[PDB]
């Protein structure tokens, strides 16, 4: 029904940032580097064609690959009765929810670098409780989260 | 004939069809018509009594990324209601692991077996069902279970309703009334030879002779 | 220890081909299209950077996306005692083997087209018995089969 | 001191170290040295008696894509020997599902519980072990189990050997002798206060006073 918050840690020039959200969001400022990295973090979390690749050594904050990248998004499911997107989410999620937490949901991203193979693997989790998340199931190249969200990217150039 | 009046009807339907009528053909035609017509995220569930019919319908329908359930009514509860939401209704101690010898004659012993023994229970008396009463118990104690069931399916196809216990009737009617999910029932009144497994023919006949929100058709082909 | 055979069905210009193999293999001929598609099938089976993408509509035989692509490779594990590559394979596989079939192993690829999403998903299986195969486990973008095989591709151009 | 003679030794080793010696430090140092030295596909297994020590060692070592087992000795068998290879030894009817109240006093009833009840068994007498005898039984009946164990690990680290039953000793010695896997044993002879759980201090003392292929060191720091 509603986007609420996003947290980003140890990703590019973000070290620990917490941003409140809504359905419509406008980002502006003079940095022009964090503004693009914000949308890249969103694409990594929700876009399968970007997440299809991994994380490089330059994707870690300060290029220190001994730290973990966390990106966590929060939703509000309060209008299940009046909304049909809440049903679209709830029909793919079954069991990861509890009744005491029937109005909040979490989608998380985690990455730890492999020094031997020089690769950063991305693993996704959801859950209602932030201290108990489980892997999103999937077969092959497809994910259960890919069945819900369609991310359309618009750019005048490229 | 009336086979064209069914595909054009959307809602609660009965089909009182005898042996040799072609129940599978009309069931598959209705399933395909419903899937083609609808453009939403919802799915369908087809529940049978044997794995042979389930596999036949699976083969006839084909392949899709839309999540439809085709299988036996015993697998329906295990896959959708019990295994995902058992711990949300009773507690975290109740296990969702099971691979079903250990039958008893009480309901409490069924929970005891499922918990301590970690295997799905059963009943010695074939006139009572443990699966379909536990499923209804879970549905009435978990809000997320009802939410998932409502958000997931928009129609459920049931065949051979004459060979149904009272618990199956209770669960299906709970889904039809409290959750507002459509039903499609097909059955032969004079094929209750499975009464040795606790079948109750009274349910189908009562539905035929008393239901007011059900559309009734008969096939003589 | 030894490659034995490979089967390819409904993939590009291959319809049903069965080829016996060894450790060293040379392919030659005048087709020049099947020769490249042979190596592409090998890359799809064993290369994660090629399998990372899916199958298009042009990857199906006769462009008929109602058929299933199967690629199956066979190995011989007879020299477990004298070989250290057999141990490299066996240490990642644990349970998919049986004692009656302790000398043969299978690695399979399967793809069915999705007409709604216009995507061909690839799912991998191994097993000792060809009538009982199970999915290769993995987390995120990584697979248990990626821990064993290293595919080096050489081409004078590109 | 002798702490430098251990890191330079590769093979079977004992470390008779008392309380306050720093067993964790030397264990982690040896593990890191072995991992850094070796460039093959093999791994190591660290078996303890508590989850606290397991987590401490896990945190100290760090992160790697190499598959090393750090945990309790009860989880070792379940994860490596029993769950994967139970059906290859006895048959396809024996289940690999379990979530472990239901303890008994016989081995056959333990198998019956595991099969019919679908839950891991136990013993009422603490002087006998069900897990570590079933594991050894499976190892002697499955060729693929032994093959995997040999192909997987090149060294196993064991701590607190004084609190070990006879079944644990039997399994570890089977691995050491029949499968030719190195062992690293650390234990305090005078810390058998856990004898209420069936601990047998005689095994560690016998190894110290009779072993000929074991290198022995003592730590006084």
């Amino acid at each position: 029904m509603k986007f609420s918050n996003i947290t980003i840690k140890n990703f590019r020039n973000f070290e620990k940032v917490n941003i409140n959200l809504d359905n419509k969001n406008v980002i502006f400022g003079m940095n022009d580097i964090g503004k693009t990295n914000f949308l890249y973090a969103l694409r990594f979390l929700l876009d399968k064609e970007i997440r299809k690749f991994g994380f490089n050594k330059s994707d870690y904050h300060k290029h220190d690959t001994s730290k973990k990248i966390e990106i966590i998004l929060t939703l509000d499911l309060s209008n299940y009765e009046k909304d049909e997107d809440t049903k679209k989410l709830i029909s793919v999620v079954k069991g990861a929810r509890t009744s005491a937490n029937a109005d909040v949901f979490y989608i998380a991203l985690e990455s730890k670098y492999d020094d031997k193979e020089l690769y950063g693997n991305i693993i996704l989790k959801w859950g209602s409780e932030l201290d108990n998340l489980i892997d999103i199931p999937g077969r092959g190249n497809i994910n259960a989260l890919d069945n819900v969200f369609k991310v359309i990217y618009i750019n005048p150039l490229v | 004939m009336s086979r064209e009046q069914i595909i054009k009807d959307g809602g609660n339907i009965l089909v009182t069809a005898g042996a040799g009528s072609g129940k599978t053909t009309i069931l598959v035609s209705k399933i395909e018509a419903d899937l083609k017509e609808n453009k939403t995220h919802y799915s369908i569930a087809a529940v049978t009594f044997t794995n042979k019919a389930a596999k036949e319908i699976e083969g006839r329908l084909g392949y899709s990324s839309r999540g439809n359930f085709i299988g036996t009514n015993d697998g329906f509860v295990e896959s959708e209601i019990i295994r995902p939401f058992i711990k949300d209704a009773f507690g975290n101690d109740y296990p969702d692991n099971f691979t079903a010898d250990n039958q008893f004659a009480s309901y409490d012993k069924g929970l005891q077996v499922l918990k301590y023994q970690n295997i799905l229970g059963t009943y010695s008396n074939p006139k009572k069902n443990f699966k379909f009463q536990l499923a209804l118990d879970i549905l009435k104690k978990s809000l997320v279970a009802r939410q998932y069931i409502f958000s997931k399916y928009f129609k459920i196809f049931i065949d051979e309703y004459q060979d149904s216990d009272k618990d199956m009737h209770n669960l299906f009617m709970y889904l039809k009334d409290q959750l507002k999910i459509k039903l499609f029932i097909v059955g032969d009144p004079k094929q209750s030879i499975y009464i040795w497994r606790g079948a109750e023919p009274e349910n189908f006949n009562g539905l035929i002779e008393n239901s007011t929100d059900f559309n009734k058709y008969h096939l003589t082909s």
